[PDB]
């Protein structure tokens, strides 16, 4: 059932990551797994080159499986049990890659640190759901991937009509 | 709490208003954290804590048709320490200003910076509403999470920080090779504006950094 699609997934390169520097650079490679970040309803998103992954007759790939009823976290956890475990985990590896990301110095007590910023998966696929389901529309919406989105991440290549966006424009003395 | 210089109605063009993945608009308390730490490393002044205000600002094709760029205009307060001369100071901040950028967006024009001065809570309210008319941003913290606190307390979020997610093992393509670099992602807080004359407590509209990453106001979580 689920293995074939994570067969097929190990087959081509392919990362599960938290977190991205592709959301602001098509073609920055930085892919991170926050492994304390993940939680019952974590969202996570992934890479294959094309965007690949094989389409059980449900049709689905492995990306929306996975992220449909805590597909990720039962898996993850342990109510499949290793098999449909630790093969699991063996993509979800980090990729380190600064190229055309910012760096940025943010004080630190006596000295700095420089960051590095890389964008949440989660909060771009459930921030956009949960902002779709509430009817919350004080919002922008952001296509990302470039025209060719199939080509970024799993999450792009699939919610192409976009990411929602906070609307943080402030008041203005009238 | 004793000497702040304001700087009313920087008017600035091309500001990138993307401060995070999920957040367009107003550039986040960290980035006026970042222009006051900025002008105290030029300067050599002592900048404790920055206010500052939105008087303009629009999103471009956000009121008509014609990455994200804006423009506006902001009223900025440094509290600073300096004892050497009033208008030495001045002519240092603007100085600083006339080529400082604000999130990426340069400064056009600005009214001439000018000192205020606090001896205690009641002289504090002065320096406050000197900068009126603004709506300058305080915390609110955060309830649940952004998203339900958007929903339900219908409150902005905002960047205020980061997360340090793994330390940068080859600093190969690293500007410098020698400060500690990680890879972080965006922390947020929920933040709110007010007319500067409503605000109580100015300490609670004043900006800096703080520990593990963040930046807060100095007298904590909005209170009216």
């Amino acid at each position: 059932m689920i293995k074939e699609m994570i067969e097929d997934f190990i087959s081509k390169g392919g990362l599960i990551f938290t977190h991205s520097g592709r959301y602001t650079n098509t073609n920055n490679s930085c892919f991170i797994f926050n492994k304390n970040d993940i939680g019952v309803d974590t969202k996570v998103d992934m890479y294959t080159p094309k965007s690949a992954g094989i389409k059980n007759e449900e049709g689905e790939n492995l990306w929306q499986v996975l992220n449909k009823a805590n597909m990720f976290y039962r898996i993850y956890s342990g109510e499949l049990g290793e098999e449909l475990q630790y093969l699991l985990k063996s993509c979800c590896t980090a990729k380190e890659d600064v190229t055309t990301l910012p760096q940025i110095y943010f004080k630190n007590g006596e000295g700095y640190d420089i960051l590095v910023p890389i964008g949440n998966a989660h909060n771009l696929i459930s921030g956009t759901e949960y902002l779709w389901e509430h009817k919350y529309y004080n919002t922008f919406t952001q296509k990302l991937g470039g025209s060719n989105p199939q080509n970024c991440t799993h999450a792009c290549n699939k919610m192409r009509g976009g990411f929602k966006q906070f609307n943080c424009t402030p008041p203005q003395v009238e | 709490m004793r000497k702040f210089i304001i700087v009313k109605n920087v008017k600035v063009d091309g500001i990138n208003a993307k401060s995070s993945d999920i957040t367009v608009g107003m550039p986040p308390a960290t980035t006026f954290c970042g222009l006051g730490e900025t002008m105290s490393i030029k300067t050599g002044i002592v900048v404790k804590a920055v206010s500052y205000g939105s008087v303009k600002f629009e999103v471009r094709g956000s009121r008509f048709n014609t990455k994200p760029l804006a423009d506006g205009v902001f009223t900025l307060c440094f509290e600073v320490e300096w004892e050497d001369c009033a208008e030495v100071l001045v002519d240092k901040v603007t100085n600083f200003i006339n080529t400082a950028r604000i999130a990426g967006g340069t400064i056009a024009s600005f009214n001439k910076p000018f000192v205020k001065v606090a001896k205690d809570a009641e002289e504090l309210a002065s320096v406050k509403n000197a900068m009126m008319p603004c709506y300058v941003v305080v915390d609110c913290g955060v309830e649940v999470n952004i998203f339900e606190d958007a929903v339900n307390r219908k409150l902005q979020p905002m960047v205020n920080g980061y997360k340090k997610l793994e330390k940068i093992v080859d600093n190969k393509h690293m500007r410098d090779k020698f400060t500690p670099a990680y890879l972080a992602t965006p922390t947020y807080t929920m933040i709110g504006y007010k007319m500067v004359s409503n605000v109580d407590n100015f300490d609670q509209a004043l900006w800096q950094y703080g520990e593990n990453t963040k930046v807060k106001t100095i007298g904590g979580i909005y209170n009216d």
